[PDB]
């Protein structure tokens, strides 16, 4: 089945934008056998595929969702975005209408499933919130040159779009409402996705609606909301003197399953609510550690809230 | 035929033809309407493979290189509704974009 001339995937991708080259895009996408549906979400399906042995995973846009799939190929298309910690893009094709966007495959699934499958010890916890503090700032981060890339807002963080690799490092996932911002021309690239964030982790702002969404600083400081809510997600699971709390949600115990915008207006803004840090994380040094971390991405005032980059050398140095 | 204007540069055999099944082994350079290179298998110098009636490549590319012999390199003018249409490729080809290649049919396999 192999011929002379055969190229692998990392051959292919060895090459502009973050993927396979444009034409090769529609060829690879079209070769691709679907395998099993490893995903569902408001996004539509996620499966295991394969092309040539290799595996990968194509996520199938819903017809509800189609903004995304222009956003999300958009952005890998014209910023080079590759890094350990940000999920690898390969290609994307249009073939009823079907869109495609097809990606590395983590065979150990999400975060938020994964926190549910087992308990962590100091080295896998650390691990996994370093990689995503790493990631994150890789995206806020601008770099200059032909080998740089434009500053990136997520805007959609959560355990869900997070991916255990299989060295227990994490990649973030999904890019369909990233905001784009480069401090040559000072201009905001916001697009016109019509989907907003998922409610539970949203942050103060944004829920209230005082967020400036002229101001690319204002999506980097809901990104470190969202991201403090996953470092309460992961460090509950850290065992300590034999104590580990059971997986939940942030604010679980104050909002229901789904909760509203306005659930999750009247917890965060008006009764200003954070997530309880258990007692037991103040007798081990690690978990005080993270929750002083948690603490300094949950002001109500978003200026207040430290950068990506001083999560990720505060996260060094335990 | 419609949708592709086929300019050639330099002639093929003029007997061997691509039939449905065989791989097209071609390098190509694409370009927008106002020169802009998008894609290019000469810079990465590594040659491009399609099954002729796959629907692997572009209804354009499909029916024009269809019309080229081995050796041939041409220039196929792609009209948008035999390329990417009206959607495009996000962040590369935009909506409703003429598409010029200049195509070299090396082999058939
Ligand atoms: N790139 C990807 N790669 C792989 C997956 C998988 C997800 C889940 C699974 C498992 C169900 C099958 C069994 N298994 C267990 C087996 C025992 O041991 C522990 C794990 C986990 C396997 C693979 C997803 C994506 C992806 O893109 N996911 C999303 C999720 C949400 C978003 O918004 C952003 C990323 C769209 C798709």
């Amino acid at each position: 089945t192999t011929n002379v001339g055969d190229s692998t995937l990392a051959d292919l991708l060895d090459h502009s934008g973050s993927g396979l080259p444009f034409l090769v895009q529609r060829t690879v996408a079209r070769q691709i056998t679907l395998l099993e549906c490893v995903g569902k979400g408001r996004y539509g399906e996620v499966w295991r595929g394969s092309w040539q042995g290799e595996n990968v995973a194509v996520k199938i846009f819903s017809s509800r969702d189609e903004k995304s799939w222009f956003r999300e190929t958009e952005l890998y298309n014209t910023v080079m975005l590759r890094h350990e910690n940000i999920l690898g893009f390969i290609a994307s094709d249009m073939t009823s209408t079907q869109l495609w966007l097809i990606t590395h495959y983590h065979e150990m699934g999400s975060l938020y499933d994964y926190l549910q499958l087992t308990t962590l010890d100091t080295v896998s916890c650390l691990r996994i919130v370093l990689s995503i503090a790493s990631g994150l700032a890789h995206l806020h981060i601008e770099i200059f040159g032909t080998q740089g890339k434009p500053a990136i807002a997520h805007r959609d963080l959560k355990s869900k779009n997070i991916l255990v690799k299989k060295n227990g490092q994490c990649c973030i996932a999904d890019l369909g409402l990233a905001v784009m911002h480069s401090q040559s021309t000072n201009q905001l690239d916001v697009g016109n996705n019509p989907r907003v964030g998922t409610k539970r982790y949203m942050a103060p702002e944004v829920l209230d609606e005082t967020i400036q969404v002229d101001c690319f600083d204002s999506y980097k400081r809901v990104d470190i909301w969202a991201f403090g809510l996953v470092l309460w997600e992961v460090a509950r699971r850290m065992v300590s003197n034999g104590i580990v709390e059971d997986y939940k949600p942030p604010f679980y115990d104050v909002v229901p399953n789904d909760p509203s915008f306005e659930d999750m207006r009247k917890v965060v803004c008006v009764d200003q609510q954070r997530p309880n840090i258990p007692n037991r994380w103040f007798s081990d040094p690690t978990l005080t550690s993270l929750a002083k971390l948690m603490k300094e991405c949950w002001y109500q005032n978003p200026s207040a809230r430290l950068t990506a980059l001083r999560i990720k050398k505060t996260l060094t140095k335990i | 035929g419609p949708g592709v204007q086929v300019e050639t540069i330099s002639p093929g055999d003029g007997r061997t033809f691509p039939k449905r099944g065989q791989t097209c082994v071609v390098h190509y350079t694409g370009m927008l309407e106002d020169g802009k290179k998008f894609d290019s298998s000469r810079d990465r110098n590594k040659p491009f493979k399609f099954m002729l009636g796959k629907q692997e490549v572009i209804r354009g590319w499909e029916e024009g290189v269809a019309q080229m012999s081995v050796g041939q390199r041409a220039k196929l003018t792609i009209s948008p509704d035999y390329a990417y249409g009206a959607t495009g490729h996000p962040g590369i080809i935009p909506p409703h974009a003429t598409l010029v290649f200049d195509v070299e049919l090396l082999k058939l396999e």
